[PDB]
RNA sequence: UAUAUAUAUAAAUUGAUUAAAAAUAAAAUC
């Protein structure tokens, strides 16, 4: 498929089926896509970058091409029936995982197929263009979900300076209220909107050293007992998780947080079934797209004469 | 007439000024950072509003226009913060009346640009329960249960299945801390839903790996035509999935 | 209502010269069409010496002037097929079931985009000047199409009647 | 009530229970006394129906009480939605001829050979009561649709079952006939598809496919609340009974 | 059971002096 480069540019300003920090601000500063002051064929082309970089980035143009389908299917408020114009690519296994939030991405999912974590009707499928027929129930290993649903794990490193910082900080927290108790509990009470053993309570932390700590997680362990991660490096609860163990969810995760109608998605246990083909409806469409119906015409228009 | 135009936020933000030529800075990424807001030294973004994921039922969707660009907020008291000529975030001049003024339904649309795009509702756990009671044990069928709780019978057998492996799973217990984490997490961003033909098997004697099996079926109507069209060096070609899973020219 | 609702786009610009005894001098010709989407549409031309920006503008309010309700059958589609001529463009426009896109020459686009027209599919024979398309297009679309009401009124007869019957 | 009394001439609808005990034993004393005279059930038949059609003229106007004004008169709660007074309404104004049949047969084997009492009274109250036609059957139809009442309804529909045996059925042609009987049936579906029970609908329709044309105007409503849950089966089964054409 | 951490210094490739960018592209990490 497709070589990756340059998906998230800020320049080119193109949203992409991802949960990415780049894509969520390349889809809050785009605004709406400009179709004015254009020739038709113009109008086209725009149409086309804007909805194709979108709904199938992988896919060859070529292969898009023999994958569209000219004749689509609609089921007071209007019919939105072009915005069926990707609507094929709904029933693809990557793009449902993607629908599903079982992954970051539509390669993410990609990846996730091709590395043997999906299975369809309990079969386990290797392969990212396997169809999914209505009443289908296929299921991603949870520790993948998990991990493209959750913050990266930090390296050793990284967490073991971050502690360090959070070591320095509390002991400045703790300093203070020595200083001044009584003032900083109403304060902090006043944020929250007098016991002098309340700062006698509290107890200080040792810094560390990142020389003599290196390389030995285990003793970093011990070592750290602060009270909000006791005896664990930051985000390394258990290091041989894929994941910020301590499970915390994503950053930016609820901006791109739909939940489809065509599928029904369980993720107790990292499951979905594939309802029905999306299909448009009075007012509503269930093809999940960033773009309004103009710009899904002008798209169907060069689609249907490729180009011409 | 069309432009290579590069894509500059439609909101106004603090562009570039006089900048030390090893500075190699670009108007995008001051946006970008201006969008994001301080970072963290954990590596956090806490300043943003959509940063941290929403804990009351009420999907937090980007809102650009209604937001007119200011996508800053204070972590605790949630109001709303602005850049200032000084440098440091700030209170706003004046108070944003759009974002007290959001319809019903652009709260739950994800995207500003496509009004028809909306976010299903999450079924309570509860109703998939007795969804799954009402069909397994007393027998009633879908139609009736969704005419009852206003669903559709695709989405009832779904539900009663996903129930059924839900169950299995619990009763071995493979569900684990951080899924039910995220379960949680994750039920909490969405709103909830309120309510014939001759078939011969061959004998199989022993040592034999496999069985005959014969369906009956009519001249001119079985067998493999002669003359057919040979699609394998053309864009058509067909493809199909063996169930195991392998994909096979069909 | 007129700024807010209405949508205008520019179908011809052109610069057309008058050459006098002195020299050659250009003007800036200008048709635009508003449009509300909803069922009415004008057609404007301005003609200005000094800028087109005056074209444009005098073309705008000359459109808003001659806006007019169009037919619409279910609000997406002209009635019935429509073979017009006009000055020398025969303009062949088709109905089409919903969910068809609009499948014309590129000004009868704009046009129906303006005014509502979702589903159309037609060919343009003859002379193909973009002013004459536009002419001839919304001339056919006013007078040369009828409603099914206005035709069952005419023949004394009730919509179940004078509606076609499902074949298959 | 003006309009039934004639302009207050006649002064039938107020009663007494004095007037109520004299006119019961005045219709003792006749009917006893015309069993014995007729000489077959039939003929005595016959002279109870020319009884009580004469004293129905006699008693009240025959112009302004008919099935046309009753119609109206009954549709005026339907309209407004109150149930008591549209059965108080349709209790006092009707009766239902099966009904009537059966009385006058056990006062035949009474006689020949309080319920006896309450069958004169029956006979003597038929004097405000009008028959009740298919039309009038359908109303009441109506009436369970709009109320949602299943007690009414079944009440109905056993009612609709038993006038099918009584002569004034059998006397009209098999065409209206199956006409109204088809009208019933899409009344019975339109009753089971507002209540939710589609099964039911589906399969009175499927039940009487050959017997009635079904067409598409009638099951509308069903095929709109099936898609609405999207029971492809039940809508595929339905659209191929109405469209086999 | 705190949490908008803040301060300094040092550097900072190509183009350019701001809506002129290359460029999240590299490296690095999981
Ligand atoms: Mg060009
Ligand atoms: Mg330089």
């Amino acid at each position: 498929p497709r070589k990756a480069n340059l998906l998230k540019s800020l320049a080119r300003g193109r949203v992409r089926t991802s949960f990415n920090k780049y894509n969520l601000f390349n889809l809050y500063k785009k605004g709406g896509v400009d179709l004015k002051s254009k020739s038709l064929y113009q109008q086209k082309w725009t149409a086309k970058q804007e909805t194709r970089a979108y709904h199938g980035e992988h896919l060859t143009e070529k292969r898009w091409q023999t994958v569209f389908k000219p004749k689509l299917d609609s089921v007071i408020k209007e019919t939105p029936f072009l915005l069926q114009t990707f609507a094929v690519l709904e029933k693809r296994l990557d793009f449902a995982l993607f629908r599903a939030m079982f992954a970051s991405s539509v390669r993410q999912a990609r990846q996730f197929i091709l590395h043997g974590n999906v299975r369809v009707n309990g079969v386990k499928i290797k392969h990212p263009s396997y169809t999914l027929k209505p009443g289908d129930m296929f299921s991603v290993k949870p520790d993948k979900v998990l991990e493209a649903l959750g913050a990266k794990k930090p390296s050793f490193q990284e967490a073991l300076k971050i502690d360090k910082t959070q070591i320095v900080l509390w002991n400045k927290y703790v300093k203070e209220a020595k200083t001044e108790p009584k003032e900083v509990w109403e304060k902090k009470l006043e944020n929250f909107e007098f016991d002098p053993k309340w700062a006698k309570n509290l107890k200080y932390h040792d810094p560390i050293k990142l020389s003599e700590l290196e390389g030995d997680e285990p003793k970093a362990r011990k070592l750290i007992n602060l009270p909000w991660q006791k005896n664990y490096v930051y985000g390394r609860q258990d290091p041989k998780k894929p994941f910020f163990t301590p499970w915390k969810p994503r950053p930016f995760l609820s901006p791109f947080a739909i939940l489809p109608h065509h599928l029904e998605i369980s993720f107790k246990t990292c499951h979905a079934v594939y309802l029905r083909d999306p299909v448009a409806r009075p007012g509503q469409s269930e093809v999940i797209s960033p773009f309004d119906v103009p710009v899904h015409e002008r798209a169907y228009m060069y689609y249907l004469r490729n180009g011409k | 007439f069309s432009r290579r135009r590069i894509a500059y936020p439609f909101y106004p933000f603090k562009k570039l000024g006089r900048q030390h030529p090893k500075k190699h800075d670009t108007n995008l990424k001051t946006a970008m950072r201006q969008f994001l807001g301080p970072k963290n030294y954990k590596g956090e973004y806490v300043m943003n509003k959509y940063f941290t994921v929403p804990t009351n039922h009420v999907p937090n969707y980007i809102k650009p226009d209604l937001e007119r660009g200011q996508s800053l907020e204070h972590p605790v008291t949630k109001k709303p913060l602005q850049l200032r000529y000084d440098g440091t975030l700030g209170p706003p001049p004046v108070e944003n009346k759009r974002l007290q003024n959001i319809f019903k339904d652009r709260l739950l649309q994800p995207f500003p640009s496509n009004p028809h795009c909306k976010t299903n509702y999450v079924l309570s756990p509860q109703l998939k329960q007795s969804i799954f009671e009402e069909i397994t044990v007393e027998g009633l069928s879908a139609q009736q249960v969704s005419q009852k709780y206003g669903l559709k019978i695709p989405r009832v057998e779904a539900i009663v299945k996903l129930v059924s492996v839900e169950n299995s799973w619990n009763r071995r217990n493979r569900v684990s801390s951080d899924l039910k984490t995220m379960d949680e997490t994750l039920y909490r961003m969405f709103p909830v839903f309120d309510s014939n033909t001759k078939v011969i098997y061959g004998e199989l004697v022993e040592g034999e790996r496999s069985q005959y099996k014969f369906t009956n079926a009519k001249v001119g109507k079985v067998g493999y035509r002669y003359g057919s069209g040979n699609r394998d060096n053309k864009k058509d070609r067909r493809i199909g999935f063996n169930k195991l899973g392998q994909m096979v020219y069909i | 209502y007129i700024t807010r609702k209405l949508t205008m786009k520019p179908l011809v610009m052109k610069r057309v010269s008058n050459q006098t005894g002195k020299g050659k001098i250009a003007s800036f010709y200008a048709l635009v069409v508003v449009g509300d989407k909803n069922g009415m549409v004008g057609l404007g031309e301005g003609k200005s010496r000094e800028e087109m920006s005056k074209a444009i503008f005098k073309a705008h309010w000359d459109a808003v002037r001659n806006l007019k309700e169009i037919p619409r059958y279910e609000n997406r589609t002209i009635y019935g097929d429509i073979d017009f001529r006009y000055h020398g463009v025969k303009l062949h426009l088709r109905s089409a079931k919903p969910g068809f896109g609009l499948r014309v020459n590129h000004v009868i686009f704009e046009i129906c985009e303006c005014a509502g027209i979702k589903d159309l599919s037609g060919k343009v024979y003859k002379s193909r000047n973009d002013m004459n398309i536009a002419k001839g297009t919304i001339e056919a679309f006013t007078k040369a199409q009828k409603t099914l009401d206005e035709v069952a009124l005419g023949r004394g007869k009730k919509l179940v009647d004078v509606r076609k019957v499902y074949y298959s | 009530s003006f309009n039934m009394e004639n302009g207050g001439t006649r002064n039938t609808l107020t009663s007494s229970n004095e007037a109520a005990l004299e006119d019961i034993k005045k219709y003792r004393q006749l009917l006893d006394s015309f069993a014995q005279e007729a000489e077959d059930f039939n003929e005595f038949k016959f002279k109870v129906m020319y009884e009580v059609t004469k004293m129905q003229r006699e008693s009240i106007n025959v112009n302004v009480f008919n099935k046309i004004s009753l119609h109206t008169y009954l549709s005026i709660p339907i309209n407004l939605k109150q149930q008591k007074e549209f059965l108080r309404r349709l209790t006092f104004f009707t009766f239902q001829q099966h009904e009537f049949e059966a009385v006058i047969k056990r006062l035949y084997e009474g006689y020949r050979n309080n319920l006896i009492m309450h069958d004169i009274w029956y006979i003597t109250c038929l004097r405000h009561k009008i028959m009740m036609d298919t039309t009038l059957y359908e109303l009441v139809m109506k009436a369970a649709i709009e109320f949602q009442n299943e007690d009414l309804a079944k009440k109905v529909w056993n009612d609709r079952g038993k006038f099918r045996t009584t002569v004034p059925f059998l006397k009209m042609d098999q065409r209206i006939r199956i006409a109204k009987d088809q009208k019933f049936a899409h009344l019975m579906v339109e009753f089971f598809t507002k209540q939710g029970k589609y099964s039911d609908a589906i399969a009175i329709i499927l039940s009487s496919k050959n017997r009635f044309n079904w067409t598409y105007s009638m099951v509308r409503n069903l095929h709109k609340a099936l898609e609405e849950i999207e029971d492809r089966n039940s809508v595929e089964i339905l659209l191929d009974v109405v469209n086999k054409k």
